[PDB]
Parts: C-alpha cells; structure tokens; sequence
C-alpha cells in the first residue's frame, strides 16, 4: 500500500497507533518483514 | 524555570487528549496508554 | 488492569517463577517431614 510516514511507526507488530486503532493493523503474532520507501518523487500529485 | 502545575477535581478523557495528533511523542511508563481513559488517579501533577 | 499483554508478559512470567518456585520449595520440605513422620510410626508400631 501507500500511507503516510507520520504514522509508520503505528504500522509494526506490538506497536499501536490511530492507524492502528481504525485504519489497519499486523497483530502481535506477526511472521514476517516490514519494508517501506519513500516516494514523493513520483507518488506527488 | 521549569513550571509546575498541579491538576485536580476533573474527568480526564485520555481519548480526546490522544486524538491531539500533533504531540510529535507520547510514551506511557506505569501503565499502558490505551488504559489512561480506564483508571483514576488520586495525585496529578505537570510540568512544562 | 494497568497495562497491555506484551507488557505485562514479563511481570507475569517473573510472578509465575516466584510463585511455583515458593511452592517447590513447600512440597520437598513437606516430604521430608513426612518421611520423618513414616519413621517415627513404624517405631510405633514396633512399640505396640
């Protein structure tokens, strides 16, 4: 997906947030990786 | 010179407090934040 | 009531090894009076 930086902290397992709380969230049991990039250079509009 | 500030006689609704998404940090030692809107609290205090 | 499940998991795990622990000590020292006991009885027994 495509979500704002402010909030990637929300987006972790044992981590919580408003995106966490409503918008969405991995669960603690979490069996995987998390990767994100930053792409204001073609993502801008 | 730090202020200090005493706070008392007052419901605290911790949720509208959190939903001020411009507190860059909010970190909670004793308790859990999401339990803030859940439990009392006999002595407050604040400093800025 | 004060904190979440992945924070409160250490507490309660070092609650949990105090506590069994305590009770590993009751039951082996408890047995040994026992076998005290089982001694002083046959004694007994022999006696009578």
């Amino acid at each position: 997906f495509v979500i704002r930086g402010d909030e990637v902290r929300q987006i972790a397992p044992g981590q919580t947030g408003k995106i966490a709380d409503y918008n969405y969230k991995l669960p603690d049991d979490f069996t995987g990786c998390v990767i994100a990039w930053n792409s204001n250079n073609l993502d801008s509009k | 010179a730090w202020n200090r500030k005493r706070i008392s006689n007052c419901v605290a609704d911790y949720s509208v407090l959190y939903n001020s998404a411009s507190f860059s940090t909010f970190k909670c030692y004793g308790v859990s934040p999401t339990k803030l809107n859940d439990l009392c609290f006999t002595n407050v205090y604040a400093d800025s | 009531s004060r904190l979440d499940k992945v924070e409160a998991e250490v507490q309660i795990d070092r609650l949990i090894t105090g506590r069994l622990q305590s009770l590993q000590t009751y039951v082996t020292q408890q047995l040994i009076r026992a076998a005290e006991i089982r001694a002083s009885a046959n004694l007994a027994a022999t006696k009578m």
